[PDB]
């Protein structure tokens, strides 16, 4: 759906190295 | 905006003053503080709005933590540490810096020994120094044995209640924060849902809902601080950025003990107390809920800007070239949009 | 542009003469007229630029066609037959209506038969009305059998391999247009490769290639306008057309026997000639070659024209109403790009 | 895709009805 794509958030943060902590 | 400072218990005074608070342009109001067994309380949760959680004990073993305990425990491993003659830390993303060569950023990352962070801020202070630090960094095994006990001790079962409630995604990343006094993190938004656990000091917490994005100019998608506001907080430049001046905030002080909801695309700008001493933050981000099956319109002002950063990207990739994409948006729009 | 007027075999002078022409504000060149069998035509064609082929038979059996041997033969069907009381027949989808409420076209559709068509056009004139009529009805089987046999006759030969060369899809439609002395139709662009074979009187055709959409200002894709300039030729309005003041057109004269290729996306502004009795054409319309497996950068400027209508047509339908495009994209660039 | 859906070209133009000859 075209409207799902759009809307599609992303995930990005003010962080240089992402990581779970385990 | 954030009422009366509240009063310590023992008759400690006031934890912070009027005089601590930098000066900016907008009004505000303040931001709910609340239980977390207020119904109210779940009631802002649940619909996208921030509110204060006082009594969470979300990282109630982290309270003990100062310089001296984390230096002894967390181990040997790397720290970023940003370094900056100012006091605004606005974020830049690193790989976005080819796209923008003119760019130059005003605050440098360095990675180094917890130790080394330290001594550093310790000489700083000998000198009179003006340069500031702030450390930023994900925690992870590494960190030595006391802390990684201190971290299982965190309000697990609180927290995980609320990613199931609120249908979240994984617990992405638990982001240490180690701030100077007066230190600024500029006005920006995060993709993701935020539990912003204040641990050591004071940090005043100005919100802007994502129906203000008219108002705060986030740089292009493409440039190395997308997501962050373009406007100058302390110089506003109201001929590049008319609709500053319509800007309204929501803000609070939080203390230690003290967890911030701050809902994925909500504006943040943070900063520590002037003359409060360093403090220290650990928040908890979250994937957001999944895109619903059914949409409903009229749509939320996030999902308009989801579909804009989603043009912005698209564009790019299709014209091959960044650059191109704001060239390409002016032609569409003139004398036959504006 | 368009040079010197032909003169007419046997001695019969010139076909038309610089009064029968409009006048505008922009500066023309020529349209190149070259013989099908000339080299620099296929270059042309090849290269999708505009050339006037003056041999091709493209329309030979045609050529006999006046509204006296098209009554008697091109049987009981319906034509549609726009009217208007101003020379300019604006194109408009009458789909797109519901998106525009407040859109009021100058001209009007109405249903008739072909004698109907010409009893109408033979009133006009004998009580010298100021109402024109131009007919523009896609042929199809329903023609009475010479007119089959006439359609039949067109060099298919020629064309057919003009087709096959260029990688086009197929002929979608072929659409016969036959109007008044004056008649205007505004500057526009297609979607298709266009053969456009004159049989009676002249057309002054002006085109614009696709590189001037910035200069000639389209109506959003949803109105009912779209492809077609929303700038008045005749009285421009520069304060919201700008760039209008820096369009160049190429322009030809062509007549009976003469064939313009209008490539796909180029802006076409075509005329029938002042006081030169009534016209006719029949266009050949050919969906465009596949888009490329492998996209070359830089686009040319006709694939940033594809991507500016879908970014369009995407937003339309994310926003569930085509009205809020416009204040989605002023949002995007206010303050970001501009 | 991505590119390859953006410059995708549509197929319209100024005539009412459309429709081949046979
Ligand atoms: O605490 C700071 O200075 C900055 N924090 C954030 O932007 C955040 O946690 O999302
Ligand atoms: O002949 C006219 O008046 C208009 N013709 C066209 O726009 C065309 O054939 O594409
Ligand atoms: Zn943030
Ligand atoms: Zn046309």
């Amino acid at each position: 759906d075209i409207a799902a794509l759009l809307i599609a958030a992303g995930a990005d943060v003010n962080a240089h190295a992402k990581g779970a902590f385990f | 905006g954030s009422g009366e400072p509240r009063e310590e218990a023992g008759a400690l005074g006031p934890a912070w003053d009027e005089s601590q608070l930098r000066s900016y342009s907008f009004p505000t109001r303040p931001i709910p503080r609340l239980s977390q067994s207020d119904p109210r309380a779940e009631e802002l949760i649940e619909n996208e709005e921030p509110v204060v959680l006082t009594d969470t004990n979300l990282v109630y073993p982290a309270l003990k933590w100062d310089l001296e305990y984390l230096q002894e425990n967390i181990g040997n491993g790397d720290f970023s540490v940003y370094s900056a003659s100012t006091h605004k830390f606005l974020y830049y993303d690193e790989k976005k810096m080819a796209n923008f060569q003119n760019f130059k950023p005003r605050s440098n990352r360095e990675e180094m020994k917890f130790h080394e962070f330290v001594e550093k801020l310790q000489d700083i202070q000998q000198r009179g120094g003006e340069e500031r630090l702030y450390l930023q960094q994900t925690l992870n095994d590494t960190v030595g044995r006391k802390i990684v006990m201190d971290f299982l001790g965190f309000n697990w079962n609180w927290i995980n209640k609320q990613q199931g409630k609120r249908g979240w995604g994984q617990l992405t990343s638990n982001l240490l924060l180690i701030g100077m006094e007066g230190n600024v993190t500029p006005a920006h938004y995060d993709e993701q849902q935020n539990f912003f656990a204040q641990i050591k000091g004071y940090k005043r917490c100005i919100l802007f809902p994502p129906d203000q994005f008219e108002c705060l100019y986030p740089y292009p998608v493409h440039h190395p601080c997308d997501r962050q506001s373009q406007v100058d907080f302390d110089n506003p430049d109201y001929e590049r950025f008319p609709n500053f001046q319509n800007v309204v905030g929501y803000e609070t002080v939080v203390g230690p003990g003290d967890v911030l909801y701050i809902p994925m695309y909500w504006w943040h700008h943070i900063e520590s107390l002037l003359n409060g001493g360093i403090t220290i933050t650990v928040n908890f981000w979250y994937k957001g809920a999944p895109t619903p099956k059914r949409i409903e319109y009229p749509l939320k002002a996030h999902q308009k800007v989801a579909i804009m950063r989603n043009i912005e990207k698209m564009l790019g990739e299709a014209l091959g070239n960044p650059q191109e994409v704001g060239p390409l948006l002016n032609t569409m729009i003139k004398g036959r949009y504006n």
